[PDB]
DNA sequence: TGGTCGGCGCCCGAACAGGGACTG
DNA sequence: GTCCCTGTTCGGGCGCCG
């Protein structure tokens, strides 16, 4: 039937007409089928004949359901909804299964023909209007428009998933205690109750349904574990996601790498260890889908271990709110993380990876943080709270950084746990000048015409050197000098510099860096002992300061 | 009943459309024990999505009370729709009239801007939206509307204590007062129990500026001298009356950073002359209130905080710094949110205006957790920045 | 054979905004 | 002012769900 629930009323935007698009050909099994359909929705009141007086037109065409018997009447209304008023979505994100708590008798059913159940603005319907052919000559085209919510229409999903809310409220209201989590027109409902007196308030639910015009057909009404829900199997006291199956092809585009990066982000969720940065490398750059893309030893490597990953059986378990919610997070190189959620030992919740780069430059200690803030958002969606850490860096190391670092950073209630690679510092800059190192006062300048820079410095013992540079930037040849002094230093080093822009790279202490020229740097920070890095303001004649900045700047400025 | 006030807004803008954040389990409870209350009293009403504005709220927690308070993050609304004598009293005490704007109802044509949504844990339900039918809270015309209700009921009370002085920011009441502790307390009891007729704590005195200070030493080394001359050389910006030519020669050559360096007379004078020039208040500053506060924090370690108030560059309006508890469980978000709301305390009181911040914070730290400690009724606009070590020195202590 | 809609996730590049250094 | 560098945001493709 059709929900006596009230339309929400819809316009289109300012000085903007209905769509008047011709239907393109379609498959004489899809014009069976379309005629099918439509035949039982004019009986039913859901679509209307129009005659001349209705000047709009949409392409409509039909695909194969989940079921793969059934078709899907689809329209093209990538005209209409760009005339279409704009709606707010109230679908907030996606349900996941270890947010489940355990209830003694689970139901999972599914509404039939539910868009074409919800009504249509009256006023709006004549802009869905849309043209079936059949056999020529012997019965035209016939034309119709919505009376319902269409498939294909940008406002649908946000109306009926408002609409599927108001035709819950009062159920809700009645049976607070029996969990219903509705995500389109799929229902899972969980209770307390023996599967006798939960089975009666299912009927309940149906005959509830019922009455605002919502079918619950006994095919998709499954009454026995595994329940199949949301792309995942829930069994009495654990759930697993439905079977993964990765492309296996010997030449790969950039189509493939997109499947099958995202179906390895889908099996991260429960499969720990996954790792996507040698695989999303390769996208760099591309244009097209079609391009094909040859592997890298190291992306042939990590699609190699990722597949030995899929083959081991696992699965989660629900959410139990008397117990503590535990995070635990393993490190991998090149910036990536991994993490497991859970209770007790060994009886994962879900699991995750984190492998975001921020910043040009950064350490292991600001991605461990960045990992934790994501865990927290993402656990307070699930769970509705935070939970405690156990991450791989000692309570020392965390001590060291953010008592210097001059930003605000905090990480929840956490422990440490040895599970190497530890997260740690691989360099500290001296709070105070070093007595017997050597003073070198660095500098860097560069031509804005003709790209010609110079960097070098001057030492108190008598030293000095410039190295001429091509192609560089003001900031390059600042950094170039920093890397020159720290070449033909000793072990302990003292470095004035005049650049800001240098000294707050260093002072961040990163590990990894996205130009080579930084990462010499960080390879020569780590070999020395002692290092003290100080500033001085430039041009103000403060040596010797003043004598490396007339070397570099001799022959490409002034 | 009363008589609605249209109210529009600015030209060419349109209303707020910003997302919603995650919120946890006890805020969720929260939020809808008070909607349906609020609901039920016609003071909101379900909405459905073709209303396409959208406000985040969420809600806070106040210390010792079971009562939970919704606040509605309407500064994005807010930019679309001075009692001098306040900053010198005893004691200030701000008390929450944000109930009072329920009775009067707000302009049909105005209401769907109003527009949020309750959250669901585990997207259980898709979002629950309402609007306001009255004044909400939090909102910038709810005090412009109920301005001349206001100075109704305060009118005895403001009579009967002229030296009394009442000032009125968003839905808080600052109430200050020269009476000493207890007589303050129970004028102030007089003054809730005024509020419940029709329905339905700061020192000002003692708000001290942290000037720049130079360090004072017996043996100075290169080092030393060239941090004095960088700190110096920007202090100059702000007071020009700074120099630096007498500390500079004595840097003369390529020395080593820890060679000890003799003060010449010229030198030591000129650096006591320079404190003095910086114990001098800064000329030229005029406050604008056609501008923006810029508030600027640094993190100076071991629990310290300091932070600068400007509408122009080197016109500092206030400087000041922020200590707190100097133990191993500290909490920076928490240390620096309590921060902010003190800084934007002092901006309401000193000016009437919040301040737009300059946060020393990963974007992504600050939106985790800062609703966790806030307790103030109304939110002031930040941005997050990358602060250079450098400004973190110049307003360092010893 | 495709070819529709919304939500969330991922990673990528384009197009910003903000601040420091620079020319004469 | 320009040039450089770094930050965030938006929209594009794919994945998953209905
Ligand atoms: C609400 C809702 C539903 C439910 O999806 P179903 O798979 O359940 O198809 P039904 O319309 O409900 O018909 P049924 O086979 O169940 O009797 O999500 C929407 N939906 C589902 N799949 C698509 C799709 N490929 N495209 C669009 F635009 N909407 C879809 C529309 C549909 O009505
Ligand atoms: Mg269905
Ligand atoms: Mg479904
Ligand atoms: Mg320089």
């Amino acid at each position: 039937p059709i929900s006596p629930i009230e339309t929400v009323p819809v316009k289109l935007k300012p000085g903007m007409d209905g769509p008047k698009v011709k239907q393109w050909p379609l498959t004489e099994e899809k014009i069976k089928a379309l005629v099918e359909i439509c035949t039982e929705m004019e009986k039913e009141g859901k679509i209307s004949k129009i005659g001349p007086e209705n000047p709009y037109n949409t392409p409509v065409f039909a695909i194969k359901k989940k079921d793969s018997t059934k078709w899907r009447k689809l329209v093209d209304f990538r005209e209409l909804n760009k005339r279409t008023q704009d709606f707010w979505e109230v679908q907030l994100g996606i349900p996941h299964p270890a947010g489940l708590k355990k209830k003694k008798s689970v139901t999972v059913l599914d509404v039939g023909d539910a868009y074409f159940s919800v009504p249509l603005d009256e006023d709006f319907r004549k802009y869905t209007a849309f043209t079936i052919p059949s056999i020529n000559n012997e019965t035209p085209g016939i034309r119709y428009q919505y009376n319902v919510l269409p498939q294909g229409w940008k406002g649908s999903p946000a109306i009926f998933q408002s609409s599927m809310t108001k035709i819950l409220e009062p159920f809700r209201k009645q049976n607070p205690d029996i969990v219903i989590y509705q995500y389109m027109d799929d229902l899972y409902v969980g209770s307390d109750l023996e599967i006798g007196q939960h089975r009666t308030k299912i009927e309940e639910l149906r005959q509830h349904l019922l009455r605002w015009g919502l079918t619950t057909p006994d095919k998709k009404h499954q009454k026995e574990p595994p329940f199949l829900w949301m792309g995942y199997e829930l069994h009495p006291d654990k759930w697993t996601v439905q079977p993964i199956v990765l492309p296996e092809k010997d030449s790969w585009t950039v189509n493939d790498i997109c499947k099958l990066v995202g179906k390895l982000n889908w099996a991260s969720q429960i499969y720990p260890g996954i790792k996507v940065r040698q695989l999303s490398k390769l996208l760099r750059g591309t244009k097209a889908l079609t391009e094909v893309i040859p592997l890298t030893e190291e992306a042939e490597l990590e699609l190699a271990e990722n597949r030995e990953i899929l083959k081991e059986p696992v699965h989660g378990v629900y959410y139990d709110p008397s117990k503590d919610l535990i995070a635990e997070i393993q490190k991998q190189g090149q910036g990536q993380w991994t993490y497991q959620i859970y209770q007790e030992p060994f009886k994962n919740l879900k699991t995750g990876k984190y492998a975001r780069m921020r910043g040009a430059h950064t350490n292991d200690v600001k991605q461990l943080t960045e990992a934790v803030q994501k865990i927290t958002t993402e656990s307070i969606v699930i769970w509705g709270k935070t939970p405690k850490f156990k991450l791989p860096i000692q309570k020392e190391t965390w001590e060291t950084w953010w008592t210097e670092y001059w930003q605000a950073t905090w990480i929840p209630e956490w422990e440490f746990v040895n599970t190497p690679p530890l997260v740690k510092l691989w360099y500290q800059l001296e709070k105070e000048p070093i007595v017997g190192a050597e003073t070198f006062y660095v500098d860097g300048a560069a031509n804005r015409e003709t790209k010609l820079g110079k960097a070098g410095y001057v030492t108190n013992r008598g030293r000095q050197k410039v190295v001429t540079l091509t192609d560089t930037t003001n900031q390059k040849t600042e950094l170039q000098a920093i890397y020159l002094a720290l070449q033909d230093s000793g072990l302990e080093v003292n470095i004035v510099t005049d650049s800001q822009y240098a000294l707050g790279i260093i002072q961040a202490q990163p590990d990894q860096s996205e130009s080579e020229l930084v990462n010499q740097i960080i390879e020569q920070l780590i070999k020395k002992e002692k290092v003290y890095l100080a500033w001085v303001p430039a041009h103000k004649g403060i040596g010797g300061n003043e004598q490396v900045d007339k070397l570099v700047s001799a022959g490409i400025r002034k | 009943p009363i008589e609605t006030v249209p109210v529009k807004l600015k030209p060419g803008m349109d209303g707020p459309k910003v997302k919603q954040w995650p919120l946890t389990e006890e805020k969720i409870k929260a939020l809808v024990e008070i909607c349906t209350e609020m609901e039920k009293e016609g003071k909101i009403s379900k909405i459905g999505p073709e209303n396409p504005y959208n406000t985040p709220v969420f809600a806070i927690k106040k210390k010792d009370s079971t009562k939970w308070r919704k606040l509605v993050d309407f500064r994005e609304l807010n930019k679309r729709t001075h009692p001098a004598g306040l900053k010198k009293k005893k004691s200030v005490t701000v008390l929450d009239v944000g109930d009072a704007y329920f009775s009067v109802p707000l302009d049909e044509d105005f209401r769907k801007y109003t527009a949020f949504t309750i959250p669901s844990i585990n997207n259980e339900t898709p979002g629950i939206r309402y609007q306001y039918n009255v004044l909400p809270q939090g909102w910038k015309g709810s005090p412009a509307i109920f301005q001349s209700s206001m100075t109704k009921i305060l009118e005895p009370f403001r009579k009967q204590n002229p030296d009394i002085v009442i000032y009125q920011y968003m839905d808080d009441l600052y109430v200050g007062s020269d009476l000493e502790i207890g007589q303050h307390r129970t004028k102030i009891e007089e003054l809730r129990q005024h509020l419940l007729r029709w329905g339905l704590e700061l020192h000002p005195d003692k708000w001290t500026v942290q000037p720049i200070v130079l360090p004072e030493k017996d043996s100075w080394t290169v080092n030393d001298i060239q941090k004095l001359v960088g700190k110096l050389n920007w202090a100059s910006q702000i007071y020009p009356g700074i120099k630096v030519r007498q500390l500079s020669k004595l840097l003369r050559g390529t020395k080593a950073l820890t060679e000890v360096i003799p003060l010449t007379e010229e030198a030591e004078l000129e650096l006591a002359e320079n404190r003095e020039i910086l114990k001098e208040p800064v000329h030229g500053v005029y406050y604008d209130p056609s501008k923006d506060l810029i508030a600027e924090i640094q993190k100076q370690g071991q629990g310290q905080w300091t932070y600068q108030i400007y509408q122009e560059p080197f016109k500092n309006l206030k400087t000041g710094k922020y200590a707190r508890m100097r133990g191993a469980h500290t909490n920076d978000v928490k240390q620096l949110t309590e921060a902010v709301q003190k800084i934007t305390t002092e901006s309401i009181v000193i000016w009437g205006k919040t301040p737009k911040f300059k946060l020393p914070i990963q974007k992504e730290t600050w939106e985790t957790w800062w609703t966790e400690y806030w307790q103030a009724t109304w939110i002031p606009e930040w941005e997050f920045v990358n602060t250079p070590p450098l400004v973190k020195l110049w307003y360092q202590l010893e």
